[PDB]
């Protein structure tokens, strides 16, 4: 409808788009309730919607990058010239996917959704969420836009880990979430992985010490987080 | 990838 | 042209990036003018359509299921944003199955010299008109069921004639008109029947294959069975 | 969906 407005229908919009796994429909009906409610807060309903929106659309090329990634590198050692020329071709097409995917997510952040964030759980969520797109980046910019996004990247997950600390129960799934996703960030993008392991155990070790706080409600998103965090720790040290 | 990132 | 494309098809379906497959692949058969195209660029024809179509099959099914529920519950302003909504897969649904049965009438069925890939377009040509009939409504579900009905006719002859019954194109032919009658005609009976001969006649001589040739065969005829055992059940 | 078609 011409005069779908609002929302709420919005909403319901992207909840289709959901179910039928269309799930760049569902980013622009995201983007349309981000523009309906501008100046105000998402709903934790929307917040919620527009990452999945959003990861799963990503989630796609990074998928097709690695594997085109690594056709590349494979052609390349066998000295096939003509297939490497076509695969980089294709792979840049991917990249400038991935890159306008991240632009539209990191210009809601920051335009919209990091300066309306009231409280501490919404502050961690967004600038999480900004970090988050910036490693995307990072994964395969080169040169100087690497840097320029892992620095982004660590500037985001840092002032949201100052918050974290200061307002979220060790226990709190978004505060494992940053955790747990700023050890990836050292392990894979800083290529650190003692300190990695290290962040990862510590939200580990402060979620297990106060892991009567959790309660029915959040307890299961927190103990699956844990489980990640754990079997990282595990390959990471095997 | 070995890394599994947050939900 | 040709080869460059065919590659570009296969990173495309390594990449399970489908839309793009299908037009590498449209792009392979607009090179091929005359001559058919190999087993292998044909194979790459029907995964990257089948993919593209799959996909908004599941999409259409999904939401169609939607639909009846958001209307069980009174919710007539989402019934209205779900029928947009299906309508815009259908549409989808409509210009994909288009493609594929242009550049079949056009090129790949006029071009087939041997029974082989006779089979293998006409039945496709009858899948597609099939996939058409799972949504479309009135007469044009009625044109798609007739269109289908003579494609795997068509097909059926061809392959009686020509194709050992293992082969796993007149195998896979069977297997999608006994879907046919189950699911777009309503003939169950019908369904059972032309299963269960195809089956029959395939296991009789399922002695020659080999191994390469064994695996290909059992796969179809295990997916016979299965439809039998859940048809003859009800 | 209960019936399979050809692969
Ligand atoms: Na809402
Ligand atoms: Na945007
Ligand atoms: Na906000």
């Amino acid at each position: 409808g011409a005069m779908a407005s609002g929302r709420e229908e919005f909403v319901y919009m992207a909840k289709l788009a959901e179910q039928a796994e269309r799930y760049e429909e569902m980013v622009e009906f995201m983007e349309k309730v981000s523009a309906a409610v501008d100046g105000d807060e998402l709903t934790v309903e929307e917040r919620n919607l527009l990452s999945v929106a959003y990861k799963n659309v990503i989630g796609a090329r990074r998928a097709s990058w690695r594997i085109i990634s690594s056709i590349e590198q494979k052609e390349e050692s066998r000295g096939n010239d003509d297939h490497v020329t076509a695969i980089r071709e294709y792979r840049s097409k991917i990249e400038t996917e991935l890159s306008g995917i991240c632009d539209g997510i990191l210009k809601l952040l920051d335009s919209r959704l990091i300066p309306a964030a009231a409280s501490g759980d919404s502050k961690v969520f967004y600038l999480k969420m900004k970090g988050d797109y910036h490693r995307y980046l990072a994964e395969f910019k080169t040169g100087q836009e690497r840097k320029d996004a892992a620095e982004h990247t660590l500037a985001a997950y840092k002032s949201a880990q100052d918050i974290a600390n200061a307002e979220l129960a060790p226990t709190h799934p978004i505060r494992l979430g940053l955790a747990l996703n700023f050890s990836v960030f050292y392990y894979e993008i800083l290529n650190s992985p003692d300190r990695a392991c290290n962040l990862a155990k510590q939200a580990f070790d402060e979620a297990i010490a106060e892991l009567d706080t959790l309660g029915e409600e959040s307890y299961k998103d927190s103990t699956l987080i844990m489980q990640l965090l754990r079997d990282n720790l595990t390959l990471w040290t095997s | 990838r070995i890394s599994n990132s947050a939900p």
